């Protein structure tokens, strides 16, 4: 499998942008929370979809698979998340009709915190000009690096992905050197989003012990699931 | 469930 | 300044070899924190002699120099933890004299968790066979990177290291793409190290909160200024 | 104790 066809399936594996409709009176703490859970929700089961697209994925065991998306899903939700707001500065798009402005994360107690992150890291993926094809590896490598016989199908698994991005930067045509800058930059940034997603989890479960939002099936299975 | 949707979807 | 300058400028700024002078003998539960606060402790003070010797970084606003300290002190200690313990499968060597297995890790309550994670991530690194030079330059990255006018310093700083590193890797004379999988196992770790770094400290905070380890100024401050 | 350390030698 060369990488432009294992780029070329992570294209076709992209899920659907899930539809979800902003509601129709300003965000309330729960308004807010609600949408976003239910957004996530939604998500999480075409994200599940899209795991099992890629190559090798489902040759690993059912434990490692499990594993994988308890660990990363978070931050896989939120690259999506990024890719969305990329060129719409001071946005977040969560959803085509479900695009929150900075300043409403503050009808949610400790979420404005977590939204300037985000805001943060898409400017430096903007800044980066972060491309399509880039994007798509960075996500499946996301999920393949969250390791937080199946373990040494892993590492080639993750080797193929980062292959593949390599050669998406290798196509842009800028100096071999350059080509090391820009994967240098692009990877560091999954320490931000690793971080954000350690964020988000854990006011997420807040939200929840809080009764300010109800948190349930995959949803609650995904959370648990990462804080154990 | 997050196994029902990897095996049984 | 070219790569190998900096890069020898950071291996004059490596922090001493620390001990906690403690007489050899078995782990319980309380001398096992009070040897780990102390020593985290006493490599904080270490920690920011290094910084300070990191080229720029005192050129730095102050309120910089002292939020990428507070963010990522634990990380760069797990590096640290990580480099002492390679050349020793099994043992996570946080100081001669405090050298420890996984079982004795079941004599404190969840951290047995992060030293599986440590351990590891410590496995990956041996595997990859992580030369000095190379680990010089990712522990300065980390503190670096951890940002979640004085910005472009160190955004410029920033990527002094990263070339730095790349540089590292073109010097152990490898392929073109073996040099950029390299890099980008090598940067994807990183990812493991701040997530068990953020498990560190949710458990060294729950230590403190419940006043079982020793007061340890620094240390304290560190935490605090950190959880906050 | 950490902006102490970070202005002095
Ligand atoms: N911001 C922030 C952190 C954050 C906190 C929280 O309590 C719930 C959610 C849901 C999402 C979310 C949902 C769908 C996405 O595509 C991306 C993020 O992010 C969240
Ligand atoms: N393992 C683990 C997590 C962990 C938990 C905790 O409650 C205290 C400490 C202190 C250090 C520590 C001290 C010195 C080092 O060089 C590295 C880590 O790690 C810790």
């Amino acid at each position: 499998l060369s990488p432009e066809q294992l780029v070329l399936t992570l294209l076709e594996a992209e899920p659907p942008h899930v539809l979800i409709s902003r509601p129709s009176a300003p965000f309330t703490e729960a308004s807010m929370m609600m949408s976003l859970t239910k957004l996530a929700d939604k998500e999480l089961v075409h994200m599940i979809s899209w795991a099992k697209k890629i190559p090798g994925f489902v040759e690993l065991s059912l434990f490692d698979q499990v594993r994988l998306l308890e660990s990363c899903w978070m931050e896989v939700l939120m690259m999506g998340l990024m890719w969305r707001s990329i060129d719409h500065p001071g946005k977040l798009i969560f959803a085509p009709d479900l695009v929150l402005d900075r300043d409403e994360g503050k009808c949610v107690e400790g979420i404005l915190e977590i939204f300037d992150m985000l805001l943060a890291t898409t400017s430096r993926f903007r800044e980066l000009k972060l491309q399509h094809k880039e994007y798509l590896c960075v996500k499946a490598m996301i999920l393949l690096n969250s390791s937080m016989d199946s373990s040494r199908k892993l590492a080639h698994l993750l080797n193929a992905v980062t292959d593949a991005l390599v050669w998406v930067i290798a196509k842009s045509g800028i100096s071999s050197q350059q080509q090391s800058m820009r994967l240098a930059n692009l990877l560091m940034l999954l320490s931000h989003v690793r971080h954000a997603s350690n964020k988000g989890m854990e006011h997420l479960l807040n939200m929840k012990c809080k009764n300010v939002v109800p948190v349930y099936d995959l949803l609650l299975e995904m959370l648990n699931a990462h804080v154990l | 469930k997050l196994v029902q949707l990897l095996t049984t979807t």
